[PDB]
């Protein structure tokens, strides 16, 4: 009503992974429900122009965060992680095809509205939500040497004392090495505010 | 060698002078409080002397911070230790 | 095998280097990079038809190095032997 | 035809190699070539400005010196008017 | 809208066999007119029935022509590619 | 190996948005607001004051400049005082 | 690491001037480009320093020859 | 939604991205873990001890 | 190993002279010791000659085939116009 521009921060994704313990597809549905509820309040306040003020991850004004573990990402920043790892992806197009009811058919390398196989994964699930689940699960579940092997595959390195550290401090350290600082938040605010 | 004073000579014959800050693998030179030297050899022909003394005027100008393209540096001469 | 690494381990001499556009530099080598950017100490330097300059140190980029002249007392054979591990 | 198989076709065949400087060209029975365009030439003869400057022998030409390379199947080096 | 890559442009001019005018870098007086035969990753254009043209140094008109057969033209030497639209 | 970026390149990235003055291999000095600079030092500018070595003074908008054909750049003292010059020991 | 694709998305299908080394001026409209920024121009008109405009067609220029881009509108 | 995100990405009822753009990832691109399976044998007890008291 | 590498290796083995024209418009007569994948050259008994026109008192003079002798020499692969194995 005061016409202040609005960006969204979906917090406590560790509560998605560790409290509710729902699978990554249901985590996607939970996130979609929360974002659509915010947009529903927007529309019910300004009818006919809430779509002009629409909040959605593919636009880049939604930031997924866990503040107890000090990480945040947008879809654009997560596609930028993919760009810096595997080299040469078009980040904006990848993020656009990361959110939504789209699916990644692997051997065709295609993004389709329907899966090519019964039970194929969504783009967001397959490329964002399952990697975060596996980061958490292998960080808290594996021993120090197995954990060193997995994080060394990803390029994440810690001191061995930090490897044997407590699960919560270890999880925060691995999240710092994975996600990095709040550049996603800074990009979102610069772009949309 | 970081934070020393440098004089850098560039391929047409210019000189960029002052306090350097950093570098890279491409040896791109960032350098601060810069003043630039052009060695323009001017033919200051005196009206009384027939010998055209081609005097190498080293004109100077202050600019600030430089970012020298790494495919352009020829020579780098160290001048003074850091303060 | 890298002649760049060969020059690394036969560096540190008062050598004579002709520049890319026609200057001459001469002194004692400090080090040579993998990108061939050598560094010279106790340098004296003659530009194109101008007065020479004698300076303490001078680094030269590898592409700007056109021509290279070693001193005549170099142990060529035992500095041309190979020591790199075979992959 | 692709340029690389064209180059192995020119291998063991007389070629005309014109450089990018001074209108230099070479008559030459090519011997072999590598993957990064370095011409191994034999029976090398050199023209400046389409005049006879002379035979040299068997030479090596780098990538960076070449302007173009063609075959020598009945091609004349007099300047056409 | 259709976004067309330069390599796809090279492939379609190859398959349509259009005449090609090639300008060389820092050589405003030397051009090559020919028929395309193929390319590679370094876009070295093998050219068919090519004629080199030395232009006039003042009026920029074609002064001297010289056919040279089938020529490998180097990719970095190639500067500008122009698909000459034939009158059909 | 993981590719790091050079300090002058990231200084250009931090200089995006300010009034930079650069000059180019044809001896041409351009002034204006930089809007994007990439790792190969390709830049754009938007409020360009042009001084070309033939004595040509002009002014226009939205030019693209190649990093191979650029000679150097000039940026302010706050960009001297930028945080990346504080070497964070890791 | 792979070279970055140039930020020429604003220049697609755009009425624009190109400056090439040797002061060769090429007035063109984009249709597409590559990571080597090989500028492909349709209905191109080129220009020499004496001030003469000729029609070239749907053409391309090698990115290393490409120097300066200036849009008009 | 006057225009949907999937509808803007594909078009009404295509059920396929149109071939004129047809964005495809490079072959090297894979999800960040991919070969590690979602859940270790000890992940149940890891979460249970996450919620255990001091 | 079947082309330019073969010529350079044959020059290395035979220790025979090469005549090299180089991009400074210069001419070289020297022996061959070693080469690399970049074809950088290490040289001995080097005789370097070039064409220089002395500008005597503002007038163009006749050219000089000015030459010098260098004992040991190193050469870069991109500076070559042509090498001839004499």
């Amino acid at each position: 009503l005061e016409d202040i521009p609005l960006t969204l921060i979906i917090n406590k994704m560790d509560r998605l992974i560790l409290e509710l313990k729902i699978p990554p597809t249901d985590a996607y549905f939970k996130l979609k429900h929360v974002i659509e509820e915010v947009n529903t309040v927007i529309e019910n306040t300004i009818p006919g122009r809430g779509e002009s003020k629409r909040l959605s991850p593919e636009k880049g004004n939604v930031l997924f965060a866990c503040t107890s573990m000090g990480w945040c990402f947008t879809l654009q920043s997560f596609a930028k992680m993919y760009s810096e790892s595997y080299g040469g992806v078009n980040v904006e197009e990848f993020a656009r095809r990361l959110w939504g009811d789209v699916y990644f058919n692997p051997k065709k390398r295609t993004f389709t509205r329907k899966p090519i196989e019964e039970g194929a994964k969504r783009s967001f699930v397959n490329f964002v939500m399952e990697p975060i689940y596996k980061l958490y699960s292998h960080t808290i579940s594996e021993g120090p040497e197995d954990l060193k092997r997995t994080l060394s595959k990803l390029g994440i390195f810690l001191k061995p004392s930090q490897y044997k550290a407590d699960p919560k401090v270890l999880m925060k350290l691995v999240c710092e090495q994975f996600f990095g600082p709040s550049t996603a938040f800074v990009d979102m605010v610069i772009k949309h505010i | 060698y970081i934070n020393w004073r440098m004089r850098v000579t560039l391929n047409d014959g210019r000189q960029m002078t002052g306090q350097m800050l950093a570098f890279d693998k491409h040896m791109n030179l960032v350098l601060a409080d810069t003043e630039e030297f052009r060695k323009t050899k001017r033919m200051q022909a005196k009206p009384n002397s027939s010998t055209t003394q081609t005097l190498i005027q080293e004109e100077k100008r202050t600019l600030g911070l430089t970012i020298v393209r790494g495919a352009n540096i020829i020579a780098l001469s160290v001048e003074s230790p850091p303060p | 095998m890298k002649l760049v690494r060969f020059l690394m381990k036969c560096a540190n001499e008062t050598v004579t280097i002709e520049l890319k556009n026609g200057a001459i530099v001469h002194g004692t080598i400090a080090s040579v990079t993998p990108k061939m950017d050598t560094a010279l100490r106790n340098v004296r330097y003659t530009p194109k038809g101008e007065e020479p300059y004698s300076v303490e140190s001078l680094t030269v980029r590898g592409n700007t190095i056109r021509y290279y002249i070693l001193p005549d007392s170099l142990p060529l054979d035992t500095l041309l032997i190979d020591d790199a591990p075979k992959p | 035809v692709n340029p690389r198989p064209f180059l192995q076709d020119l291998v063991n065949q007389d070629v005309i190699v014109r450089l990018k400087w001074g209108q230099t060209e070479y008559k030459g029975r090519l011997v072999s070539i590598d993957s990064y365009m370095n011409i191994q030439l034999a029976n090398t003869e050199e023209f400046i400005n389409y005049k006879s400057t002379g035979h040299l022998g068997q030479v090596l030409i780098r990538c960076n010196n070449v302007l173009w390379v063609t075959a020598a199947a009945g091609k004349q080096m007099t300047p056409t008017e | 809208r259709v976004l067309l890559p330069p390599i796809n442009f090279l492939f379609r001019l190859l398959q349509q066999r259009t005449p090609v005018q090639i300008w060389l870098y820092e050589q405003l007086a030397i051009r090559i007119t020919g028929v395309i035969r193929g390319f590679d990753e370094f876009m070295n254009l093998v050219i068919d029935d090519a004629v080199e043209i030395k232009l006039s140094p003042k009026t920029n008109e074609p002064e001297s022509k010289r056919p040279l057969g089938q020529i490998l033209l180097k990719g970095d030497n190639i500067s500008l590619i122009q698909a000459l639209s034939g009158s059909a | 190996m993981t590719s790091s970026i050079g300090i002058p390149i990231k200084l250009l990235n931090e200089a995006q948005g300010h009034i930079v003055t650069l000059e180019l291999t044809t001896g041409q000095t351009y002034r204006g607001k930089l809007i994007e600079a990439e790792d190969n030092m390709n830049v754009q500018l938007k409020d360009i004051t042009v001084t070309a070595r033939d004595g040509r003074v002009s002014h226009l908008e939205q030019i693209y400049i190649r990093g191979s054909h650029v000679r150097f750049f000039i940026v302010p003292d706050m960009l001297r005082n930028a945080p990346m010059f504080r070497s964070r020991n890791v | 690491m792979a070279p970055a694709q140039p930020e020429l998305k604003k220049y697609l299908d755009k009425r624009l001037f190109v400056e090439l080394n040797g002061s060769r001026r090429v007035i063109g409209v984009l249709r597409g480009y590559d990571v080597f920024l090989n500028i492909v121009l349709d209905d191109a008109v080129e220009e020499r320093p004496n001030g003469e405009k000729v029609k070239l067609g749907m053409v391309t220029i090698r990115g290393n020859s490409v120097v300066i881009l200036e849009p008009l509108e | 939604l006057t225009v949907s995100h999937e509808d803007e990405l594909f078009g009404k009822g295509n059920i396929e991205e149109p071939e004129e753009e047809a964005f495809v990832l490079p072959a090297a691109v894979e999800p960040f873990f991919a070969d590690e399976e979602l859940e270790t044998e000890d992940t149940r007890s890891a979460i249970e001890l996450w919620w255990a008291p001091y | 190993a079947n082309g330019p590498l073969s010529l350079l290796q044959t020059a290395v083995r035979s220790h025979t002279q090469v005549l090299i024209s180089v991009r400074s418009g210069r001419k070289l007569l020297a022996r061959v010791k070693a080469f690399d994948r970049h074809c950088n050259m290490i040289l001995e008994n080097v005789k370097e000659m070039w064409t220089e026109t002395p500008v005597t008192n503002g007038k163009k003079g006749r050219p000089v085939n000015k030459d010098r002798f260098i004992s040991k020499m190193f050469l870069r692969g991109d500076s070559v116009v042509i090498v001839l194995l004499s």
